[PDB]
């Protein structure tokens, strides 16, 4: 939909994804997403502040952390993360069948937790702690 | 109604 | 998504089921889903557009109508519909119990199939057939 198209479109170079809210594929960006390079809209926003650090009985987050959804998660094997990636947004973002390969790999470590911030168009901002403190008003 | 498992 | 829990928020009035994805619990609604009453995802849409009529070998649909997936699930016997309800959506958009009703009901008409349109919170929309053909393009 929205969101896949625009993403093709960053990956053929035809838009700056910055410019594209990457967590419903809006145009009308707002803001810079906190985490992760990227747009995002004010409904997109409100979702995050109303999705952050809520928790499911097996001990992750209830909300995949891009699309502040999520069908099938990839879970962040410690324990001062506990974030949830969808497998949709991986495949999107990352690229097709880039989850596929993560769920073979014991333990996982997120993309917020790994060292290397770049996976993909998926690109870790250097100051997230800071952005993340001033987004939460 | 009848039922199945799936193909998860 | 934490659908469970969002539902219960639905059932005690203090959440709009219009404003929930029916079918994984996302709170990142950007649209409606084509069959009930409730809100969908992108994510969901995609995989509806994915799994779109898929079959068994059994002459029956390999996914549930509301959510997509499901483990076990409910089998509409009315030639033309074919359609397939997991256990956990009845249980949890009808109500606790409800799917084992539906097993000891004997014929069982599915609520794509049924004269009453509404069953617990699960509510068929008077224009679904419009809505799913537009769902589909
Ligand atoms: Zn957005
Ligand atoms: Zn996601
Ligand atoms: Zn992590
Ligand atoms: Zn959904
Ligand atoms: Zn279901
Ligand atoms: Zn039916």
């Amino acid at each position: 939909g929205p969101l896949g198209s625009l993403v093709y479109e960053v990956r053929q170079k035809c838009r700056n994804i910055e410019d594209i809210c990457i967590s419903c594929g809006s145009l009308n960006v707002t803001l810079e997403h906190p985490l992760f390079v990227g747009g995002m809209c004010q409904n997109c926003k409100n979702c995050f502040l109303e999705c952050a650090y809520q928790y499911d009985d097996d001990g992750y987050q209830s909300y995949c952390t891009i699309c502040c959804g999520g069908r099938e998660v990839l879970m962040c094997g410690n324990n001062n993360c506990c974030r949830c990636f969808c497998v949709e947004c991986v495949d999107l973002l990352v690229g097709p069948g880039a989850a596929q390969a993560a769920i073979k790999e014991d333990p996982w470590n997120c993309y917020m937790c790994g060292h290397k911030g770049t996976y993909g168009l998926l690109r870790r901002r250097e100051d997230w702690p800071s952005r993340l403190q001033m987004f939460f008003a | 109604a009848r039922t199945k498992q799936t193909a998860r």
